[PDB]
């Protein structure tokens, strides 16, 4: 009818979500590599 | 991006691995940042550690 | 097109894959008690 | 036979998707120990940044 | 039926065909002798290369062009020269000299306005052209792309109906009207001919082209310009085109070289030789002036009216020779429109204002941009300094 | 009077001996037109012009940094080798991309013709 969504003939989530899991874990900037520069910049300040 | 990253490919195992990275990391700047709260505690260097914080993680 | 019930049925399956790993990662956690 | 076509490189995209899904599927449950560092960082954080 | 074939032998009048071969050198008559015998044949006996070791003799005898003339005109088709020969001699006429046309353009309008880059299915186009023709007149259109330019040339042939005159039996010709197609441009360039049947053949063209959505040859210009060549200069697909006169070293890029290239050869860098120029009134008032200096003004004239120092190459003659040009410049001097009509007339307009500027006639600090050539061949009015062209 | 301009000319000194249609060859003018008009919120900087004159060829390295996002700009760092005379690239490289495009301008950069690369960029 007008409030319905059951066959997916045209949907655009699952690019928003393949881009939001590529930006996840990307080796370059992605989670793990902010978390690995962070960890960089507080040695510097402390050490 | 990850076969030119890894050069021992296996990129089925870089999930698990990377779960596993995430845990240690998180658990090393948990100690870092304890370290660093015990060692001076001021206030330039507290604020210059939560700006560089701060920065490198919104950006 | 018989192929498009597959891409559905394919698309749902990775993005629940994608979901539980997301989930397991907790980006969204560690991002709000950044800033 | 433009729709066959189609529906041939529609379902050789789907085939190289279904090869990512078998590539990316790793089982854990190791979610609980890195909310638990989290929230033990966030308020040690919070309690340097208080000071 | 109407439509008219290749095989079709017209009345034509044996001494004006031998006045027009004249014309031909002897190896494009070779050439056609060869094409058209192998093609069609003709009432000479002989093999095809018999025939060709027979025109071999004849061309190492050294002999005139008259005697062949004569004999392909008198044993070899002497009943009567086809219609694809009588089309293909005059359009290498065409070819051979020329000069001695005169072109009109027309731009490819269609639907909202925008312009139409005409593409041509040449066997397709033809058929089609023939067929919708066949309908209003006996019709024979002949087809070939220009040996040096980019162009395809069409050329229709119309046939009309026929004291006790005899008997001839004849379908009497009229002079053919020859439609120029470029590859990819809107504009399209056709023979001067304002009767109906001009207007008939540039309707029945516009209707063929288009199969798609409906398209109309709007005139762009109602002065005839000669020499093919110089009507796809100025308003064929080419970067002279929209610029002409001081703005042909946009056109032809002499001035800067790619940003890959040496830059010790930059302009900037060594330079450029000039002279002040005195925007006070000094002309009008003013003898054996230094040579340095009179090479100088005679290079700033060379420049402003044929864009570059060297000129794109006696030396007057520009890239493309106009024949009339006409001006009307208006201007608003305290809310009154002060019209001046500047009528042209030459082999050259722009060269010979370029020679009356280095005669210290005309000062080439205030002749304008359309003066020296600037959007040439178009004839328009000047309104707030800007040109806008006839229609 | 004679007198000659190069690319160090005033602009007054250059349009009192303006009787040609080419381009101004004041250039400081011509940069600031390339910098403020054409391509805003562009810190290009070259630092490295140097030859192999027994090749006659020349090496450029230069630093794009679009900058239009101020707080975290996108930076990036080329290496072209020119033929100097009959100018043909026989190779471009990339020396360093800041990480935070790493990804998009791995996949596009990829691929060669690098002006589409460089106007991708920016666009």
């Amino acid at each position: 009818s007008q409030d319905s969504e059951d066959d997916s003939i045209r949907d655009d989530s699952n690019i928003l979500d393949i881009a939001h899991f590529v930006d996840l874990m990307d080796p370059y900037n992605g989670l793990l590599k902010k978390i690995n520069k962070i960890n960089e910049n507080l040695s510097n300040e402390l050490q | 991006s990850i076969k030119e990253a890894s050069e021992d490919d296996d990129i089925s195992e870089y999930f698990a691995t990377y779960n596993g990275k995430l845990v240690v990391a998180l658990e090393e700047m948990k100690l870092l940042l304890e370290e660093a709260v015990k060692t001076f505690g001021n206030s330039p260097e507290k604020r210059e550690k939560i700006k560089k914080i701060l920065s490198e993680l919104k950006k | 097109l018989p192929s498009l019930k597959e891409y559905t049925k394919k698309s749902k399956e990775l993005k629940e894959t994608m979901g539980q790993m997301i989930s397991d990662s907790h980006e969204e956690e560690i991002k709000e008690v950044f800033v | 036979q433009r729709l066959q076509i189609l529906d041939d490189a529609i379902q050789e995209k789907t085939s190289e998707l279904a090869e990512f899904e078998n590539m990316v599927r790793s089982p854990s449950a190791g979610d609980n120990a890195i909310p638990g560092l989290l929230q033990i960082i966030q308020s040690y954080i919070n309690l340097l940044e208080e000071n | 039926e109407l439509r008219l074939e290749d095989n079709y032998v017209p009345t034509s009048d044996t001494l004006v065909v031998f006045k027009q071969l004249m014309k031909l050198p002897v190896t494009v008559l070779y050439d056609l002798t060869l094409s058209w015998f192998a093609k069609f044949g003709g009432s000479f006996d002989g093999d095809i290369y018999l025939l060709t070791e027979t025109l071999d003799l004849l061309i190492e005898k050294g002999v005139r062009r008259n005697v062949i003339v004569n004999r392909i005109l008198y044993v070899y088709w002497p009943d009567g020269l086809n219609v694809f020969q009588l089309a293909e001699i005059d359009c290498h006429l065409m070819i051979s000299k020329p000069e001695k046309f005169k072109w009109l353009p027309s731009k490819a309008l269609r639907g909202d306005g925008k312009p139409y880059v005409v593409k041509l299915q040449p066997a397709k186009f033809i058929e089609n052209l023939q067929t919708d023709l066949a309908k209003i007149y006996h019709c024979h259109v002949y087809m070939f792309k220009h040996p040096s330019l980019p162009v395809l040339i069409t050329r229709i042939q119309l046939f009309d109906s026929n004291l006790d005159k005899f008997q001839g039996k004849p379908l009497i010709s009229r002079r053919p009207y020859y439609v120029a197609f470029p590859l990819n441009s809107p504009i399209i360039f056709h023979s001067v001919d304002k009767d109906i049947y001009a207007r008939l053949v540039l309707q029945s063209i516009s209707r063929t082209i288009s199969e798609r959505e409906t398209i109309i040859f709007k005139p762009v210009q109602k002065i005839p310009v000669k020499s093919i060549h110089n009507i796809m200069t100025l308003l064929g697909p080419s970067r002279f085109a929209e610029s002409m006169g001081p703005w042909e070293c946009y056109a032809s890029a002499n001035f800067e070289r790619s940003p890959l290239h040496d830059y010790k050869k930059h302009q900037g860098l060594t330079g450029k030789k000039v002279m002040v120029r005195e925007f006070d009134d000094s002309f009008l008032n003013d003898g054996k002036e230094e040579p340095e200096i009179r090479r100088l003004r005679l290079e700033k004239n060379m420049i402003k009216f044929k864009g570059s120092a060297n000129g794109v190459m006696s030396r007057y003659s520009s890239l493309v020779p106009i024949e009339k040009v006409g001006f009307t410049l208006k201007n608003e001097i305290n809310s009154r429109i002060i019209t001046i009509k500047l009528k042209f007339n030459g082999n050259d307009i722009f060269g010979g204002l370029h020679e009356l500027c280095d005669k210290n006639l005309i000062n080439i600090d205030k002749v304008p941009g359309w003066l020296a050539g600037e959007n040439g061949s178009f004839s328009g009015t000047i309104m707030n300094g800007d040109f806008q062209r006839e229609q | 009077r004679v007198e000659r301009i190069n690319g160090l000319t005033n602009l007054q000194k250059e349009l009192v001996t303006k009787y040609d249609t080419l381009p101004l060859l004041n250039m400081n003018l011509r940069l600031s037109y390339l910098r403020d008009h054409t391509y805003p919120h562009l810190q290009v900087s070259v630092q490295s012009r140097d030859r192999v004159h027994n090749d006659g060829i020349e090496v450029l390295v230069v630093n794009y940094k679009f900058c239009r996002n101020t707080m975290n700009p996108f930076e990036i760092q080329f290496k072209m080798f020119y033929k100097f005379e009959d100018s043909t690239l026989l190779k471009w490289e990339i020396l360093r991309i800041s990480t935070n495009v790493r990804l998009k301008a791995k996949q596009l950069l990829a691929t060669r013709n690098f002006q589409k690369c460089l106007l991708s960029l920016y666009e």
